[PDB]
């Protein structure tokens, strides 16, 4: 009965602000910490945001993070080409006893 | 540079067993989680099962309890999983990734460790077909 | 001090302005423009050294 | 006693002493004049009358009523934490209730010859509306001022035509006391006796209450047959022990049952088609069909299905500035029941199964399902939790039987509730002066308290609040200073055995 | 023991609420947005004045069960012997007796008095009085869902023709 | 009446002086009607709760002594002088209460018999073969006990709260005799039983012990109706039927465990209640299911299952001499007529359970201090004299 | 005993309401009593 | 609000006293020797 | 006092009075040289 | 404790020593002694 | 995160009695980590 649910895509045009956003159970967003992995098609995920806003060394300041009660979102700033590719919001879950993910996000730029 | 080389491609009709292995190098095999997680050709990611830096304690999704095992060998700094009765919905690619978050955290209200995997392999494309 | 003066609080109660005549479960927002005035005394006893 | 000194100060605050807690609450009223001074017979004919489940016949009132009966009146949110955390059962014991600083205004200046007429109704001789969850109640932050609601009554209908049955009544006909901006009223009232509300949920289930290490001394039958084929007819017997524990003999079988069609929050699980009210559980009476609502207590759902809940089955708490009609899942609050389920069954399941036949040589055994269960003697059940935003107390009505009383909504049931207590303007001259009253009211009630003895090692569970960072206080003030409720709170956390 | 009571209710057990105000319960009042496929939605509206058949209620009438019901007018009847066959009846050690005069419930709906129970009613008496808080002899006590709907089955319900005594019923006795 | 009886008991070490969580899993699991949660404890339990515990071949209990003495510790086979036996009982009702379960491990019948103590367990909230947070544990040695020595005594009295006389007579009148008349009063409730006969030829050849069976549902797991609501076994005249699930069924001595015979138990039925309650394999009666009319036949269906109605008297179960004599109420926020169904005395504060075990004695130590608790123990068990005496009040 | 005035509801310590293998603060199947965490004793409040 | 308050028309008048826990004499001297003089 | 009789009791609880608490716990130990 | 209180500290202490056993290596020495006090 | 070095000892806060060095161990009272960073501790300064 807990999920995690993204809107299957998403679009802007480069340098525009893009937020992706995931609703959460209690279980999991709640009160767990949120990590988000983007993945380019043909390529294993990236780690972009962990332990809810902190972001790791090599990733680009444009990318943030943000948690809100049992919701959690992720903002990509002065969008770019490369940009565009899908995003998984992910949590581990106390019922589950496990992680789970998003179904995640396509992002699509314009051009 | 850490690296984790997943294994060879396989075709497996169902009912089959496939064994995916995992081998890092460049860094300390033992501080480490590994999570195992696959993704179906065109959907999006299922976590699978974890391990500890220890190898002693393991985790499984729930729809996988049973028919999943996990063993990690230091010996050689390989992490393997193991699938049994496979299905055509099995069929997916086998990610293998590496959390760097070692302990828990005991603050107010429920415990939690972070679970964010930085490294992940390649990945092994497993089709089971008749 | 622990136990210093203690604070004054001081409001005026709110006096409603008409309320409509059918009844409504919002709490009323409309109010008379009030203000309130008086006198102050203090008196504190100074021991010297 | 005079214009120039207050008749009544300002009270609100929470004793905890011992066993009991003494609440007390003050607000800031304004009393409108209601129906222009008049009596008005009201009906369903004058909104057309089309449904004749929707079908009424009565009067407004010019007069006004006090409501204090939902629990957020007069616990904060932090007392109903205290509460809730540290005690197994409450229930109300006396009641003070306190009018004053009377204010009547002219349309804006202060008319001070004014009266004020307010009785409370002792001998419960007016229909009594207390216990319908209506709204116009004190509200739950001190600092907010209510409207005082209006007060109006149903009595017998023939469509929207009365009977000859049908009772008129004018409040008028009773005595009450007149007050100007000198005066002030003040009553008393005691709570009859009433159970204690459990404020706690089981650790145990009605069908696990057994010694797993041991076998029952009784049998059951384990095989009609001895294998394949023709004419193996047998009986054999086996000992109920812990392998089975289904078919193990038991004293106490679980409460009644009412089915609810069961909807799910994931709306394409549910089916496309409107269902809302023709999928509905229901009783008639006298022709109207009215909605099973809550109706009888059952658990909301199995473990492990959150989604689902019973259509009628749960109270639904809209949130804060949440509009009328039509308003998505989102804008609700949606209670559920999940601490009965050891003793109630499911409302969503049916009750069990039962043989529908004789078997015999030539016909097998047949069994359906029971969809409505009544009581049956040896059950055990809980009745409906309480909530901070819910109801306290309802009128047992006043028949020659019932059973069980408590009110199916939630909380206390009783023969003399806390009584109705009306106000209203009264008439300065068909031509009036346009006038209307404000004050203040103190409400203080006195509550019992049980204390948890339990031996049980592990910690128990807790209502807290959520550390994480947040734009807001849950339980205060917004930036534009609207006070919001986020959640339901029920009472039950801490466990018992069974 | 009890006084028995020789008086009939002026109010009705659906009823007692207050006509001018709002319940704080909401209701759901609509599962779909409209024609089409694919249009599930919840929404909910507040059970007030205008609805009240949905408004939450803490008190629901009281056991029924059910009687045939017989038409003074003779020719609105069935033309065919029913009297014993048609009979609610109960059985103890395998002998029928019938069920008679019952538990009390109401003789007849409003406005119609040419019916009664056919073994419902002491002979011919009406039981008409406690209509506010009984459930009506010859009717079904209401309706409960038979099953779980879902996108593959729609909602149904089943009649409900004997109820026996659930927590939170209120009833009246037959009178002298 | 009061009956006293003396017992010789024999008390071993349970789970190895451990308590130990037991689930669904641990005893191989695999069925959601069976699974379940809890734990075993070292702590032994003494129940006297069968009436052939007092009895030798209107009443009700009214006093309860208790006496636990000639205490004889033994170490393996010598004596041990200096151990002790500890004992406490729960007279806040703050434990699982497990001797409402009609479980096996009595005081023998017979006085010359020596009987083992049973061992004490308890189930809490299960999820699966998981625990849920709100599941309890409760640590026995948490609870303040007397500790015996080997020339010492356990005494306590007990009242038995004031309950209903059992009725031990059987109705001359019939209910409907006392068949188209008025009548004020009606039969009692019903929820029918399948029909099983004793000569197998009649019935069908097909397995429908489970699935032809009555059953109620709780949090979606299936439990028999067993006994179930006090029905009349069968009709008059036919004693070859019984409720499949409707009736105590006993062993005869040394019957077997599983698959026995239908002449290695022993049936009881309650042919005497037919006077006020219907059989259980009938159907409580009929109801009118439409509204005729000239183009209507008038319709009838039956009663499966019918609840409690006013105008309803009813007989309550039988007991045995084989059988229990109380249980104890589900603390709840309501019941009705809380006369526990397999027979007997329901009651909110029953005869208080009374906790056995023995006091480890630890084995040498490793004589270099270790942080680690002590796993090594004597072999060790107690034996003695029980006493148990009841007055009860006779009608 | 704490006199507070805080109108919203405390941090409190709470154990967990989903399902787990094992109980928190309990022996397992083995029979080894474990602490599953460190409980400080900081959760309600007071002004400065 | 949820503190109980006094309330006052314009007749009304409003009193109370308190006690000043002991605290030490506040020093309003100026040293005519310095510490490294002493 | 003697051989075959008990020199104490076991006490395990606690036991909550208004502004006190009282903690009360029993073990078993084995003491080696 | 932690959930309901702002303060607590201990004011008196009560222990008790009981049930001698003594063994030797596996039997009971009826006569062996234990010495037992406090450095008060 | 952390240096790739050994810093356990060398990189420890520590005080000196008549020539040997303690470990500062917990040490005075002090807040673990900043708001928002639950990853770091003080490397003496916890109670483990």
């Amino acid at each position: 009965q807990s999920v995690l649910t993204q809107p299957p895509s998403a679009s802007g045009t480069p340098g525009q602000r893009v937020t992706i956003s995931c609703s959460g159970s209690s279980s999991n967003i709640g009160s767990n910490p949120v990590n988000w992995y983007q993945q380019l098609p043909g390529t294993a995920p990236k780690l972009l945001i962990y332990s809810n806003n902190q972001r790791p060394s090599g990733v680009p300041d444009r990318f943030s993070g943000s948690k809100s009660g049992t919701s959690a979102s992720l903002a990509i700033s002065g969008l770019q080409s490369e940009d565009e590719a899908d995003y998984y919001c992910a949590a581990w879950d106390d019922s589950l006893n496990g992680v789970l993910f998003g179904g995640g996000t396509k992002l699509t730029v314009l051009g | 540079q850490v690296q984790v080389v997943e294994s060879g491609a396989e075709v497996k009709k169902p009912g089959a067993s496939v064994k995916v292995s995992c081998k890092a190098s460049g860094y300390a095999f033992t501080t480490y989680y590994m999570h195992w997680v696959r993704q179906a050709p065109g959907q999006g990611l299922e976590w699978m099962g974890l391990i500890n830096p220890s190898g002693d304690s393991i985790t499984y999704a729930q729809r996988f309890q049973g028919r999943v095992t996990m063993t990690k060998d230091t010996s050689t700094s390989t992490v393997y999983m193991e699938l049994s009765s496979l299905r055509s919905e099995d069929t997916a690619i086998y990610y293998c990734a590496r959390d760097p978050n070692v302990a828990f955290y005991y603050g107010s209200g429920n415990y939690y460790k972070d679970n964010a995997m930085d490294v992940w392999g390649q990945g092994t494309t497993v089709t089971v077909s008749s | 001090m622990k136990h210093p003066p203690p604070q004054i609080l001081i409001k005026n109660t709110p006096v409603p302005a008409d309320p409509p005549t059918a009844f409504n479960k919002d709490k009323l927002n409309s109010f008379i423009t009030q203000y309130s005035t008086g006198q102050v005394s203090v008196e504190i006893e100074w021991e010297l050294q | 006693d005079g214009v120039g000194s207050s008749s009544g100060n300002w009270h609100c605050d929470s004793q905890w002493l011992g066993d009991r807690v003494i609440t007390t609450s003050t607000r800031t009223w304004a009393l409108p004049t209601y129906n222009n001074h008049l009596y008005k017979q009201i009906s369903n004919s004058t909104s057309g009358g089309s449904s004749n489940d929707n079908a009424y016949f009565g009067y407004s009132t010019p007069w006004g009523y006090f409501d204090f009966n939902r629990f957020h009146c007069h616990f904060s949110p932090r007392d109903w934490q205290r509460l809730i955390n540290n005690n197994w059962g409450f229930r109300p014991k006396r009641l003070n209730f306190k009018l004053f600083n009377i204010q009547v205004k002219e349309v804006i200046a202060n008319n001070l010859t004014s009266t004020v007429q307010v009785f409370t109704d002792s001998d419960y001789q007016l229909p009594y509306v207390l216990g319908s969850a209506h709204e116009g109640c004190l509200p739950p932050f001190p600092a907010d001022v209510f409207m005082i609601p209006q007060y109006g009554y149903l009595t017998l209908n023939d469509g929207s035509q009365a009977v000859g049955r049908s009772s008129f009544y004018c409040l008028e006909y009773f005595p009450s006391q007149m007050l100007r901006t000198g005066n002030n009223f003040q009553f008393s009232y005691e709570f009859e006796n009433v159970p204690f509300h459990s404020s706690y949920a089981h650790s145990q289930s009605l069908d696990r209450l057994m010694n797993p290490l041991i076998d029952q001394y009784l049998y059951y039958l384990s095989k009609t047959i001895n294998g394949s084929g023709q004419n193996q007819q047998t009986l054999k017997f086996s000992v109920a022990g812990p392998s089975n524990m289904a078919v193990q003999g038991r004293n106490y079988i679980p409460g009644p049952s009412y089915r609810q069609q069961r909807v799910s929050t994931t709306v394409t699980q549910n089916n496309n088609s409107e269902f809302a009210w023709p999928g509905a559980s229901s009783w008639a009476l006298n022709g109207r069909n009215s909605l099973m609502n809550p109706g009888p207590a059952m658990a909301s759902h199995k473990e492990g299905e959150d989604r689902f809940f019973p259509l009628s089955g749960s109270l639904i708490f809209g949130k804060q500035g949440t509009g009328r009609d039509n308003v998505d899942a989102d804008k609700v609050m949606i209670t559920n029941e999940e601490e009965i389920k050891t003793t109630n069954p499911v409302a969503t399941e049916s009750y069990g199964q039962v043989a529908t036949n004789h078997q015999s040589a030539q016909a097998q055994a047949q069994t359906g399902w029971v969809q409505n269960q009544g009581i049956l003697p040896g059950m055990v059940w809980q009745d409906r939790d309480v909530y901070l935003q819910g109801p306290i107390w309802a009128k047992i009505p006043h028949t020659d039987g019932n059973f069980h009383p408590s009110p199916l909504m939630g909380g206390f049931g009783m023969k003399h509730p806390p009584p109705q207590i009306l106000i209203k303007n009264t008439p300065v001259p068909n031509s009036f002066i346009t006038q209307y009253s404000t004050g203040q009211v103190s409400v203080e009630i006195e509550w019992e308290l049980q204390k948890e003895n339990s031996k049980r090692w592990n910690p128990e569970i807790q209502y807290t609040s959520n550390y994480y960072k947040s734009n807001n206080v849950e339980f205060a003030v917004n930036t534009e200073g609207v006070y919001s409720e986020p959640r339901p709170i029920g009472t039950r956390y801490l466990t018992r055995n069974l």
